[PDB]
């Protein structure tokens, strides 16, 4: 039973706080926490490539893409590994976070921790906005936040 | 550079009255994602700073005191980069100098309607109220 924690921050009012659960190795991992100073709507959230931040969240590269597959959505075949989709900040800007997916992982070649996880200015399309930009980043803006994905208690 | 407020539609009114209270921002960090929680407050002569009302900049949430009900109505114009606070039904001991002033868009609940974690105030115009 791993568990992992991750504390959003940028340059900006966003911060925010998310744990990573898997009970079960090779299983589905739950993602819960909580987000503020979001504009209120979608926005994109996803893991990744590097946990680096020497130059902010820039640092941390593209989407986690060990398979060299196509931007899309959580439910799609067609995804990158760290494809989570998007969360939704309420009308005090709270986006109070729960996912659960079964592409990343706490262990294995899935696996997410010492790797970025980042949320987004706009929306992410799941891949469906009709440029080449939807199929790599989803259109999800300019990076928000972000924090390195550790071992937690 | 700074975020600097400006109030302004305060005056003398009598009880159970309406009074606009507009105040534009100017200046600062003009970003989009850039998100306040623009409040209005009350410095009562010989009192402390209170609070009123409050709202988000970055979506709908309106948050208010316990001392105001269905009296005060705060909205924004987000383009004009503008609250309005309306003030209807208005008492006697509502008499003070009434500041904006804006915090961090991620303050959490509580600390919204709270002075201190408030970070640029404006100048301030009284709103007398007569009995
Ligand atoms: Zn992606």
């Amino acid at each position: 039973a791993t568990k992992a924690v991750c504390v959003l921050k940028g340059d900006g009012p966003v911060q925010g706080i998310i744990n990573f659960e898997q009970k079960e190795s090779n299983g589905p991992v739950k993602v819960w926490g909580s987000i503020k100073g979001l504009t209120e709507g979608l926005h994109g959230f996803h893991v990744h490539e590097f946990g680096d931040n020497t130059a902010g969240c820039t640092s941390a590269g593209p989407h986690f893409n060990p398979l060299s597959r196509k931007h899309g959505g959580p439910k799609d075949e067609e995804r990158h590994v760290g494809d989570l989709g998007n969360v939704t900040a309420d009308k005090d800007g709270v986006a109070d976070v729960s996912i659960e997916d079964s592409v990343i992982s706490l262990s294995g070649d899935h696996c997410i921790i010492g790797r970025t996880l980042v949320v987004h200015e706009k929306a992410d399309d799941l891949g469906k906005g009709g440029n080449e930009e939807s199929t790599k980043t989803g259109n999800a803006g300019s990076r928000l936040a972000c924090g390195v994905i550790g071992i937690a208690q | 550079s700074q975020v600097q407020l400006q109030e302004s539609g305060g005056g003398s009114v009598q009880a159970g009255g309406s009074l606009r209270l507009a105040c534009v921002a100017s200046g600062g960090d003009t970003r989009p994602y850039i998100t306040y929680w623009m409040g209005w407050y009350r410095q009562a002569p010989g009192k402390e700073r209170e609070g009123v009302a409050t709202i988000y900049t970055g979506g709908s949430g309106t948050y208010y005191s316990d001392s105001v009900e269905g009296r005060f109505t705060i909205s924004q114009d987000k383009a004009q980069r503008t609250v309005y606070l309306q003030m209807n039904d208005l008492k006697p001991e509502d008499t003070a100098m009434y500041y904006c002033a804006a915090g961090n868009g991620a303050l959490p609940p509580g600390r919204r309607l709270s002075p201190q974690n408030m970070d640029t105030w404006g100048p301030g115009t009284q709103v007398t109220v007569s009995s």
